[PDB]
């Protein structure tokens, strides 16, 4: 079994990325309980929760379409592979993709379903209200026979996120797409972005994502996701610990935020032979990186109080992922030279930072020029 | 250098210049030491100038040569002192290209819709049948010019005398005048005309109540 | 009297079980916002506009998933901004929508699917 | 005056068909 | 009328070495602040550095503004304006073009072409009020 | 006071035994001189030179690298300062 | 002919905004600018236009007060009348009426013009009537140039050429240095660009 | 006298309190991190105004910024900073907050440029400014000149005399003492605008008009901030006011006072017919000719930005709402915004004279009485211009 395009020209200079899954206008999958509510009705105060945010929400990821848009705007090329309804909103989402110059040849167009609309039956069990899905939405119901193999052939990175694992159909389609991409020599990028149901328990999610994680050649996990896949409570005790009598070094006296760098031995339960790069993101504040040969941490920064009224965290993680892919496709020494990897990941940091300064995700993804400008203004020239 | 350092561009200091070695750190007072880590400064990044983009564009067109791939501040200060010479030289080369090519071939730069052969030979060979002299052909060519192309061509107006290079710098080069896209995205500033402000939006205070309505609500004032 | 500034009503999960078990004359829209979430600033304004436009012809309510997180998980919510449209006829399946859907899609659902 | 009129008359030139 | 004396955002003309001079004055100040934390330099020496090295730089920046125009952009609008004396003293042209200097424990590094940062703006506003009071006293 | 500033990049050269050590108004170490001092600047082209007058604070040192326009030398109220 | 002009482009962005670009070629040096500036000043100032100069609402409550059953004030309708574009060739003083007798939109198509005047854009909204009033208003129209300074006067302006431009380009004769003139005219549809060029 | 800063609050002890963001780091679990502090308290805190956008082979915490402590200004590490002054408008009065690019204007004139706006006459056919700061919205909302809705509902009826709402199945009638912004079919949330007032448009303050302008010295009629205007400013009723005593339709006249928001005041000395004005390379005559000697006289470079970006906004059909001190993001940030939007307006409209790379923001312009170009480029813009309101034998 093989697929032939009948074309021999070298495609095009910025290598294509395929982003698989769902498209929503903007949508945060990673949700957890937060300590501080603002007023339940006055939305005029929720800025205070985008500038002093929950730590899981410090740089939210989103739909892979956000990553496609950001990657194209950062100068790369993205194809979005997915399904939408024939209704007006599926057209609006495809138009959003096209206007952002995301290639939509793998975007199918179900005619008998209503894009974002999922049918669910509300039920009562244990006296609690529950829902069960009666029909999955278009974006959850792309079939393995609807994949565009010309895209998977061209695409050098196949990016997906764990939300596809919440649909058995989309999960089967995902693994077929992964097989195709790996056959065409693609690299599998797995942006975890754990949705709400996958925060229920560590040892269920770890087996749910196991096959996806072991297929991925490159993985992005937030600090909170990694610590949840590892022992969340052990790392809580790790960082709530304070020496009883005296600090073991001077810096531990300063009481600054704990930027703990997970060791390769702590990552070892998650590491696997195909994994070329794991990135653990602590906001834009730090990107820890791990490879088979070296590990380290890109010190980033954020500012968000620079734009108290216009700031919004949403999509900063998508812009980080897009910047990582943008450099991975055009500087594959990232897998082999540690200084190169750091210097290029600082571009992802800058893209996340700029993405935090406007309301809305797609509205806010930076261009390549703005990102490189922010890199060169924030970082000392030695470390550009 | 020694000869032909008059006229043409040449390295200001003569080649084979000597270099010197000075006090390393720990040979120097603490106030005259380079810090062990390069310090962040807002001024760390070369200011983007019009003179840098123009001097790079002249270097790539070979009108000038530079000591390195980036024009120094000395070179851009000299360009600032001398740019009108290079501008008038380019305008003269443009006049001479007009005289050589003829108006059809020259102005066809701004008539993409004019697909026919514009060389003087082809203009003659067309006059030898269609009876249309060069002028009628030129009127027809301009009759295919779109309004936007004409507005771009108006840089060649004999009163404007727009720089032939400024007319042809591409976007990714002109961007370097201000230094690429602004870091803070302009979409934050863009507002539509005829947009009506949503005073219920998330950057307004909650609507102030009518003072009587508020006092009555708080049972501070009574009606009957 | 001073008229209250907001129409979309916050419910606890139990007050919502009561509102879903009892008979309804009108569609029930349940918003699973959370106050730290960026898109929820926008969804709250869209839902306020919907709640004005439909007056008493729709019951639009919201459930902060900081408070009712396990109930959101049992509702199969997988992200925010999410919205349920629950028909007044109890036989019909409810519609879950995800992301900032247009206010016109809300009107479409309420008029044509509920 | 006459040279000005000779400059502006051209805009009133009709041409044969 | 046949000419024009119009002023544009790049008709103003910050002396090119200002960045280096500012970096110089910045690096020294950082080192001194470091050594002030170390207890090698007492607060009065640090204060006097913070005043005097930025005053020195501001003055140099002015003394090298006119030569820079006259040698490298003779026909520059604000050059002709100040050198002919039509409007704008050389100090005012310098406060547009070069550096506004001090009024104060921190300098104003920027200029009105580059825009004053909030701290600089506040310091300038305080100077403005003092100047207005001084003028009123002078008139009386 | 006028500031003498290096007119060229290069290496400062002078016999620093001719001049007295001092602490500057800014706490920097410096040399204070009460003679006509000749200071060489070994530039990339020639051995330029500068004359330093008596009663002046030479801020630089026998072999220091100096950059063009860098200050090389410098030629009541009583107020409380609080730490 | 050697010296020739042509209508190189024309557009009709609206019934109230025509555009035309013209060429005139083998001009000699210094002819093209003497033509261009004089033609510009003629177009912008010496073209005449026709517009409504006076209005008389047949029932007036007060000189300055609002008018019943109209969704906008007398001042807004006077401004909408000011923006009316008329096409007349004959000079002199002329009169017209609007007599609209029910709810709806009163528009330039409802103006009863004298024989010598034509509406340039019938679709121009004038007034909104919510009530079935027998709204009758008289209008007085004049053809003049520039501007001029009980029935309301309308501060109307008689300038149908909305804008004009010209550009001068070397024809490239190395000895004679002949030149090409382009002219551009934006007009209210009271005149086509070519008709304004001729009348200028 | 003075006036209260935009964010200032009178505390429960009669002190004037300003909001500051608190950088409590790891120990405490604060809910609201905005303090309000009087000038008595806020001196005992290290207030920073800097940004966290600096990084080095060290760490962000040790990166130094300008801060204020006691009455002194000083440079300290972020590790030492207690509070951040996050809001742009925090120190500005309302009048100063309405000035775009205010950080590019000499602060001496900030009072004067405030006073100018406080003398601006409401105009018939008011118009939103192309460039602003975003406070025109706050001013319109809080002035109470627009009819804000008092109750949510669907619109029932709208004319020059009244608006009618129906909501909560109850009607409300709102007579106008204004022009309706709502369509008769609109639906309204409680505190949204129903009708614009005098000198508002769309619920923004609208004191002036965007006049196409050149800054060049004409033949003395703009001597030392005199101003020439086109006759079109009389044609278009652009600066026609109504003054009530009976009312009079006051047109703009010779000797009337106009000002930009930057303190660039001038008196109209001359009114020239459209064809006598200077005209642009697109053929449009300019509508006023300011004199450029005022720009270094009062040291207001911000208006040149306002000019250039206003032109961009006229060509892109974009309004701009530039909060002050955008240079905090990036050095030259305001120049980058202006030149970027000039270049976009150029390449979108194919008007290459709008962004001439040789001298950006300036263009060559022509004498309407001659057709020759003035031999040096003239700065051009569409700034927002406001019309201002209007014998002792002494011992000396």
């Amino acid at each position: 079994v093989d697929y032939d395009d009948g074309i021999d020209f070298p495609y095009d200079d910025p290598p294509l990325v395929c982003c698989f899954g769902a498209v929503q206008k903007e949508f945060v999958p990673v949700v957890r309980v937060h300590d501080n509510p603002m007023h339940p009705d006055i939305y005029s105060q929720w800025k205070m929760l985008q500038w002093d945010p929950p730590e899981f929400g410090r740089a939210p990821g989103g739909p892979p379409s956000n990553v496609a848009i950001s990657h194209v705007r950062l100068g790369g090329r993205a194809a979005f592979m997915g399904k939408v309804g024939g209704d007006d909103y599926g057209e609006e989402l495809v138009l959003m993709m096209n206007k952002e110059r995301v290639q939509t040849r793998g975007v199918k167009f179900d005619e008998g379903a209503s894009t974002a609309c999922t049918r669910v039956k509300i039920k009562f069990e244990d006296g609690k209200m529950k829902a069960e899905t009666v029909k999955e939405p278009p974006e959850d119901s792309l079939l393995a026979s609807e994949l565009n193999l010309a895209v998977l052939k061209e695409a050098r990175i196949f990016h997906f996120n764990s939300e596809v694992l919440t649909s058995p159909t989309m999960e089967s389609t995902l693994f077929k797409a992964i097989q195709w991409s790996k056959k065409f020599g693609g690299l599998i990028f797995f942006d975890l972005n754990l949705p709400l149901p996958l925060w229920r328990s560590r040892n269920e999610t770890r087996k749910l994502i196991k096959k996806s994680w072991d297929e991925a050649n490159i993985i992005e996990v937030s600090q909170q996701e990694l610590e949840f896949l590892l022992d969340e409570e052990y790392y809580e005790r790790r960082r709530n610990y304070t020496p009883q009598y005296f600090a073991e070094d001077f810096e531990q006296t300063k009481n600054r935020r704990d930027y703990y760098h997970y060791t390769p031995e702590e990552i070892k339960p998650l590491w696997h032979d195909d994994l070329k790069l794991l990135v653990v993101t602590d906001g834009t504040l730090r990107l820890h990186y791990y490879t088979p040969k070296f590990d380290g941490v890109v010190v980033g920064t954020e500012d968000v109080l620079i734009t108290p009224f216009t700031c919004d965290r949403t999509g900063s993680g998508d812009a980080v992922v897009a910047g990582i892919m943008r450099k991975l496709t055009t500087c594959p020494e990232m897998f082999e030279d540690q200084d190169v990897l750091e210097r290029q990941l600082r571009f992802a940091v800058a893209a996340g930072i700029i993405s935090q300064w406007t309301i809305g995700a797609v509205r806010g993804f930076p261009t390549e020029s703005a990102t490189q400008n922010l890199k060169e203004q924030v970082y000392v020239p030695s470390m550009w | 250098d020694k000869k032909l350092g008059r006229p043409h561009p040449f390295i200001d200091p003569t080649k084979k210049k000597q270099i010197e070695t000075t006090l390393t750190s720990d040979e120097s007072w603490w106030n005259w030491r380079k810090p062990e880590k390069e310090q962040w400064s807002r001024w760390q990044r070369r200011r983007p100038d019009v003179e840098t983009v123009f001097l790079k564009a002249m270097a790539e067109t070979g009108q000038v040569k530079l000591y390195g791939k980036e024009p120094t501040l000395t070179e851009t200060s000299l360009y600032r002192a001398r740019r009108h010479l290079f501008k008038e030289e380019r305008l003269q080369a443009e006049r001479e290209r007009l005289a050589k090519e003829g108006p059809m071939a020259f102005y066809s730069e701004w008539v993409k819709a004019w697909k026919r052969d514009t060389s003087r030979e082809a203009v003659q060979k067309h006059f030898e049948e269609t009876g249309e002299d060069e002028n009628t052909q030129l009127i027809e060519m301009f009759s295919h010019q779109t309004d936007r192309e004409y507005r771009i061509m108006m840089g060649t107006d004999v009163r404007i005398k727009r720089d032939p290079l400024a007319m042809r710098m591409k976007e990714d080069q002109i961007k370097q005048i201000w230094g690429g896209d602004p870091v803070y995205p302009t979409i934050n500033y863009i507002q539509a005309p005829d947009a009506v402000m949503d005073f219920r939006g998330p950057d307004f205070h909650e609507p102030t109540p009518n003072m009587l309505s508020y006092l009555k609500e708080n049972c501070k004032v009574i009606s009957r | 009297f001073v008229r209250e500034d907001y129409l979309v009503r916050k419910l606890t999960a139990e007050e919502l079980q009561e509102l879903v078990k009892g008979e309804r004359k009108v569609p029930l829209i349940v918003d699973f916002y959370a106050t730290w979430c960026g898109p929820c600033i926008l969804m709250a304004q869209e839902l306020e506009m919907l709640a004005v436009e439909y007056e008493s012809n729709a019951m639009i309510v919201k459930v902060d998933t900081d408070d009712e997180y396990e109930f959101a998980r049992d509702m199969q919510v997988r992200g925010l901004p999410t919205l349920f449209f629950i028909s007044p006829d109890p036989s019909k399946d409810a519609i879950r929508t995800e992301g900032l859907i247009p206010l016109q899609m809300m009107r479409d659902i309420i008029d044509n699917d509920m | 005056s006459r040279n000005l009129i000779n400059l502006f008359i051209p805009f009133l030139h009709v041409e044969e068909e | 009328t046949a000419t024009s004396i119009s002023l544009g955002i790049d008709d103003l003309l910050t002396i090119p070495s200002k960045g280096w001079l500012v970096q110089d004055a910045e690096q020294q100040s950082l080192i001194l602040e470091k050594h002030h934390h170390y207890g090698n330099v007492h607060a009065v020496e640090k204060l006097r550095q913070s005043i005097e090295i930025w005053y020195a730089t501001s003055e140099y920046l002015r003394q090298e503004m006119n030569p820079n125009f006259r040698m490298t952009d003779p026909f520059n609008p604000v050059h002709m304006m100040s050198f002919s004396g039509a409007r704008g003293n050389a100090s005012q042209v310098h406060q547009l073009v070069g550096m506004r200097g001090l009024m104060i424990d921190l300098p104003i590094q920027s200029n009105l072409r580059e825009g004053l940062s909030l701290t600089e703006y506040i310091i300038s506003c305080y100077g403005a009020r003092k100047g207005v009071v001084d003028t009123a006293v002078r008139t009386s | 006071a006028e500031h003498v500033r290096a007119p060229y990049n290069g290496k400062i050269k002078f016999n620093e035994d001719l001049v007295h050590p001092t602490r500057t108004r800014h706490g920097h170490p410096a040399f204070l001189c009460y003679i006509d001092l000749s200071v060489i600047i070994e530039s990339e082209d020639i051995i330029h030179s500068v004359t330093i007058p008596p009663k002046s604070f030479l801020l630089v040192q026998n072999d220091q690298y100096v950059e063009s326009e860098q200050v090389i030398a410098e030629i009541k109220e009583r107020v409380r300062k609080y730490i | 002919r050697t010296l020739q002009w042509k209508c190189v482009e024309s557009r009709r962005d609206s019934k109230r905004l025509y555009y035309g670009r013209f060429i005139l070629s083998p001009l000699m040096k210094g002819q093209a600018d003497t033509i261009g500036i004089a033609m510009r000043r003629a177009l912008l100032g010496e073209i005449e236009g026709t517009c409504i100069t006076r209005a008389k609402s047949e029932n007036i409550p007060h000189d300055y007060s609002n008018i019943v059953g109209i969704q906008e004030s007398v001042h807004e309708i006077l401004m909408n009348l000011n923006e009316i574009v008329l096409k007349s060739n004959l000079y002199g003083t002329r009169n017209a009426l609007i007599c609209v007798q029910g709810p709806g939109y009163i528009t330039a198509r409802d103006i009863i013009l004298p024989p010598s005047v034509e509406i340039v854009d019938n679709t121009q909204h004038i007034a909104t009537l919510t009530e079935p009033i027998n709204l009758c208003i008289g209008l007085k129209i004049e053809r003049n140039r520039g501007y001029s300074l009980r029935s309301y006067p309308i501060d109307a302006v008689f300038m149908p050429v909305q804008n004009a431009n010209h550009s001068i380009h070397s024809y490239g004769n190395g000895n004679e240095k002949q030149e090409i003139l382009f002219i551009e005219i934006w007009t209210n549809g009271s005149l086509t660009p070519k008709e304004a060029l001729h009348e200028a | 006298i003075g006036s209260l800063s935009i964010h200032a609050r009178i505390g429960d002890w009669g002190s004037l309190e300003s909001p500051f963001y608190e950088l409590v780091e790891k120990s405490k679990k604060a809910q609201i991190r905005m303090l309000f502090l009087s000038p008595s308290q806020d001196e005992y805190y290290m207030i920073a105004a800097g940004n966290s956008l600096a990084l080095n082979r060290g760490i962000q915490e040790e990166q130094v910024v300008p801060a204020r402590y006691r009455q002194e200004f000083l440079t300290i590490a972020w590790e030492e900073v207690h509070l951040r002054s996050i809001f742009p408008f925090q120190y500005f009065s309302i009048g100063a907050s309405l000035i775009p690019f205010i950080e590019h204007n000499d602060a001496n004139r900030a009072l004067m440029s405030s006073n100018m706006q406080r003398q601006a006459v409401p105009l018939s056919r008011s118009e939103k400014c192309i460039v602003g700061t975003g406070l025109e919205r706050q001013v319109a909302l809080d002035s109470g000149v627009p009819a804000i809705a008092e109750h949510e509902g669907k619109i029932l009826y709208t004319d020059t005399e009244k608006i009618i709402l129906s909501g909560n199945e109850n009607t409300l009638s709102i007579p106008l003492i204004q022009k309706p912004q709502v369509r008769r079919g609109k639906c309204i949330k409680k505190g949204q605008i129903l009708a614009d007032g005098a000198a508002t448009v769309g619920g923004e303050l609208a004191l002036g008009k965007n006049i196409l302008v050149a800054y060049m010295p004409w033949e003395g009629y703009n001597f030392e901030d005199a101003v020439l205007i086109s006759e079109c400013l009389v044609y278009g009723d652009i600066y026609t006011s109504f003054h009530i005593r009976i009312s009079q339709k006051r047109e703009i006249k010779v000797g009337d006072k106009v000002a930009g928001r930057h303190g660039n005041k001038g008196i109209i000395s001359k009114i020239l017919p459209r064809q006598d004005m200077p005209y642009l390379q697109d053929g449009r005559p300019v509508d006023m000719v300011f004199n450029p000697l005022g720009v270094p006289s009062r040291m207001n470079v911000g208006q040149i930005f306002e000019c250039s970006l206003g032109l961009a906004g006229s060509l892109l059909d974009r309004h701009y709402r530039i909060a002050p001190f955008d240079e905090r993001y990036e050095q030259e940030a305001s120049r980058k915004l202006v030149f970027s939007e000039l270049y976009e307006a150029s390449k979108q409209t194919a008007n290459p004279w709008v962004f001439e790379p040789e001298y950006p923001g300036k263009s060559r312009i022509f004498d309407g009485r001659t057709g020759d170009p003035f031999e040096q480029p003239v700065i051009i813009g569409k700034p927002y211009i406001l019309k201002l309101i209007h014998q002792r034998v002494g011992e000396m």
